[PDB]
């Protein structure tokens, strides 16, 4: 309540965070999220994207980023109910030259199914666990 | 040991049933096999005026038919149906559905074929799915 400068980004978000938090309105900072306006094309880049992809990005028609959230009260089996058949997903993405990037919420990395599929497709050409 | 565990209880229950006015006492399958023997001996010795009958049934044979107009929420919780299951075919038997019907409603469960521990969080997720 005395030392927290909270970063709001819009009037709606400012009102929301004022509702849900115990911050001081006179300590609010209005601006951009740095993580949304620093790593641009000509921005900062601490790593080359190509060292993480199975192939150069040019060899992919579309780069797809699957980024779900954690479901409250469940972890084991969520990913499986969202992506039950990774084999057919790989087939489809291959036939389409699509790179499917599994980037689940950190809390979800403990789903045994997640580890199973991450090991099963660690060297996959079209399914990449980030 | 078994007398001290059963006979005082059935003596109490018979006296209390008479005191409350019950005319017929039904002992239910399995548990009632020994209890009804005890109760009959007590009633004979004491000349108690009450009839005893034996009825066959179990949680299995009675819970499902009891779903008259709704499937109880208990069915999908910790003391419900999807409990203590230690294999995929155990899930099949707990679901009431045939294997093919189960996989046809919930294809994701195909990924649980070769698992051998369907307890814990996985059971809770399966309950939420059903
Ligand atoms: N699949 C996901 C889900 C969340 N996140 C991170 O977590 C933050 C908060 O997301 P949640 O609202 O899902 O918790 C995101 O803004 C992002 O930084 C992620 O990096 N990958």
């Amino acid at each position: 309540k005395n030392n927290v400068l909270f970063l709001t980004t819009s009037q709606a978000m400012e009102d929301h965070f004022l509702e849900d938090m115990a911050i001081s309105k006179e300590l609010i900072i209005r601006g951009k999220y740095p993580r949304n306006a620093v790593y641009g094309p000509n921005g900062i880049h601490t790593y080359d994207i190509n060292t993480l992809l199975p192939k150069n990005k040019s060899q992919y028609s579309q780069t797809i980023l699957f980024c779900p959230t954690y479901r409250i009260g469940a972890i084991q089996g969520v990913l499986n109910s969202l992506l039950p058949d990774f084999a057919k997903l790989e087939e489809v993405c291959r036939h389409k030259n699509q790179l499917f990037i599994v980037k689940v919420h950190p809390f979800m990395k403990k789903d045994n199914y997640f580890a199973e599929m991450s090991e099963k497709y660690k060297d996959s050409e079209y399914i990449l666990f980030w | 040991y078994v007398g001290a565990s059963f006979v005082p209880y059935i003596n109490w229950a018979i006296k209390d049933a008479i005191k409350r006015g019950y005319e017929t006492i039904y002992f239910i399958s399995r548990d009632g096999h020994f209890l009804k023997q005890i109760a009959d001996k007590i009633i004979e010795i004491r000349g108690y005026n009450v009839k005893t009958k034996y009825i066959y049934g179990s949680r299995k044979a009675w819970r499902l038919p009891s779903f008259i107009t709704k499937v109880d929420d208990e069915t999908f919780w910790q003391f419900g149906n999807f409990v203590g299951m230690d294999s995929f075919e155990d899930l099949v038997k707990a679901s009431y559905l045939s294997e093919s019907e189960l996989l046809s409603l919930f294809p994701e469960f195909e990924s649980l074929r070769h698992a051998k521990h369907l307890r814990g969080e996985i059971a809770e997720n399966i309950r939420k799915i059903f």
